[PDB]
């Protein structure tokens, strides 16, 4: 591993609540000056679009999922936790030319 | 709004290299780029780079810039909107750090600040 | 900017073809020659019909020409990125085609329930 | 509201005749072909003649419009509400017939007299 | 006034003449009646074509009507008062005729370029 780009490590959570996933990074790759993208990532299969330039939502994302960057970090909300949202979550920053930066990744398990 | 059928499950040894298909359907391939994503064991996510099947123009990270063997095919047009596409991915010094998952995606939009941004994923490609 | 001509930005998405308007309002207007002032008359017709509806729509001389009617969802639920900087006017019209007599008549009274709302503003 | 078509108010007040406009608005606009394209060339000459006269007057593009020509007496010295909430527009087009050449050019002069002092207003 | 009629001030000077322009706005719209209904025909096409053109200027509805497009000392070094106040309408056309058509693509983006100005504006 050698993400410059940092997460939450991990989290857990409970039916009907809400969590939030870290995602911040040196000057260098983050965040007024980048749009940050977040991708659910279920192990090694087909990854999701959830959320595109800081908080704007991919086509038919349900939404619960909202997003926020302030100067320093980017925010992941995933409210009312449904049964079907274990998996992990990976940010990456990017510009209008540039490569997705990922993060480190964060599992988010909802066992209630 | 279309698949991206992808190639096998072949696992070669170091030092050789690995050809993989990226056949599209369902949409115009050419309005839209082909990122290039891996997940190994021993990192995460790492993404690789794009071609533009469009301009033929290429963005590739420094990390895999002489490594990667990346081109596409072009469009044999289906109907106004619907095409098939191909993109192939060929890597040089392959070692076991770089077994992993592969993906193609295609890109977000057709212009903006998230043109590119891997939006249709593939289906993965198990490596050595 | 590129001058692309004449439909130039036919594939192209509908906010680059948005920029390039004024190119296609240009181009828009013996047994022979009853076929030849057949196809005459018949370019005024179809361009004085536009005319019509955007001059009972308050569009009238607008290329580009905002209203009061607010999107229904029910004709497409997209997201405006997904349609200015992803779809062309080609494709647009296909996803629209339903609903877009139920549209025309939203900004005919829309108009109509504008310019009394001004005739009452101009009455005292 | 009730759609009651093209001409529906024929018979009703002013008053309830105007809120209906956009319905005349829309609908207004081999040897026997020659006869045919007679009557599509005079369709678009006697509606543009319509858009013209509405042109040089400032209304174009308004069904509503209103004006700075005020009401001669010698016209109509019928009150407001015995106009608008008693007689028919068919009734109006005969009382006013004679006169209506009279606030044709009242209209003309009263627009260039207008854009002539909006030209003096921009000019600072 | 003085009605001086259709083309009355056609030789007068151009800010004389420029008073007078609803009179030339008003009158400006079998084997023989081919050849009739060919002219009636040709009349509202030539007579479109101003609109057209004054539609996708902004101008649409105007006799006099400003703009932004600044004054190019190559197209006429004269001064204001040696204008107006001077020359006729027929001879500034001489003047001019040359780069007639480069002003009027100048008008064209300079209304696109401010109905997009526009667009923005309303969009908070
Ligand atoms: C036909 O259809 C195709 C496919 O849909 C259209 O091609 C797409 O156009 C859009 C916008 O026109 C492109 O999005 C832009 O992407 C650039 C990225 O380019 C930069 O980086 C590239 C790699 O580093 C590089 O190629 C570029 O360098 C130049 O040189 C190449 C040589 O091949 C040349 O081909 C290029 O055109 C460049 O001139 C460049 O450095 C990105 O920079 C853009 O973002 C800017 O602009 C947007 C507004 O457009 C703005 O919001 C941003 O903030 C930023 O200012 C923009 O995202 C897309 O990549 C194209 N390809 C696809 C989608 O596959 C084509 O335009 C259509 N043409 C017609 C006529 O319809
Ligand atoms: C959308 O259109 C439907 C009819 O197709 C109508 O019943 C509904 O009220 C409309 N909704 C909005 C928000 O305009
Ligand atoms: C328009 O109506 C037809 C009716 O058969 C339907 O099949 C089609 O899906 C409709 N278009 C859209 C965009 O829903
Ligand atoms: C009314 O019209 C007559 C001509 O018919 C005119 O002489 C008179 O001045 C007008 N009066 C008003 C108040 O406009
Ligand atoms: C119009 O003029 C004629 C001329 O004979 C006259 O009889 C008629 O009364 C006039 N109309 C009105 C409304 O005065
Ligand atoms: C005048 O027009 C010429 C082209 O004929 C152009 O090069 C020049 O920039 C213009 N000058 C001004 C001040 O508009
Ligand atoms: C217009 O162009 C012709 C080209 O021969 C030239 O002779 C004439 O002088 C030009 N007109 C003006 C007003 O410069």
């Amino acid at each position: 591993s050698q993400s410059v780009l940092t997460q939450s490590a991990s989290v857990s959570g409970s039916l009907g609540q809400s969590v939030t996933i870290s995602c911040t990074g040196p000057n260098s790759v983050c965040c007024s000056h980048k749009s940050i993208s977040w991708y659910q990532w279920p192990p090694g299969r087909a990854p999701t679009l959830i959320i595109y330039e800081d908080n704007e939502r991919a086509p038919g994302i349900s939404p619960r999922f909202s997003g926020y960057k302030s100067y320093w970090s980017a925010y992941l909300t995933i409210s009312d936790l449904r049964p079907e949202d274990e998996t992990t979550y990976y940010c990456c920053s990017y510009t209008h030319n540039s490569g997705c930066v990922f993060g480190t990744g964060t599992k988010v398990s909802v066992l209630g | 709004q279309g698949q991206l059928v992808q190639s096998g499950a072949t696992t070669t040894k170091p030092g050789s290299s690995v050809k993989i298909s990226c056949k599209t359907s369902g949409y115009r391939f050419n309005f839209y780029h082909i990122n290039w994503i891996r997940q190994t064991a021993g990192r995460g996510p790492e993404w690789m780079g794009w071609i533009s099947p469009y301009s033929g123009d290429k963005n590739l990270a420094p990390a895999f810039q002489d490594r990667v063997n990346m081109t596409t095919d072009t469009e044999v047009p289906v109907t106004s909107f619907t095409s098939t596409g191909a993109a192939y991915m060929e890597i040089r010094n392959l070692t076991s750090d770089d077994t992993g998952t592969y993906f193609c995606a295609k890109g977000l939009l057709r212009d903006g600040s998230s043109t590119w941004l891997p939006y249709l994923w593939g289906q993965g490609t198990l490596l050595t | 900017a590129v001058f692309l001509g004449f439909l130039g930005a036919a594939g192209s998405t509908m906010g680059a073809a948005s920029m390039t308007l004024t190119v296609q309002a240009r181009n828009l207007l013996t047994v022979w020659g009853i076929k030849q002032l057949q196809a005459r008359v018949l370019a005024v017709e179809r361009y004085l019909r536009d005319q019509q509806l955007l001059g009972i729509w308050g569009c009238s001389g607008k290329l580009i020409c905002c209203t009061n009617v607010p999107w229904n969802s029910s004709w497409s639920n997209r997201n405006l990125s997904e349609i200015w900087d992803n779809m062309t006017w080609l494709q647009w019209d296909k996803e629209i085609s339903n609903y877009t007599q139920i549209i025309y008549g939203l900004l005919e009274e829309s108009q109509n329930q504008q310019e009394k709302n001004e005739q009452d503003l101009l009455a005292l």
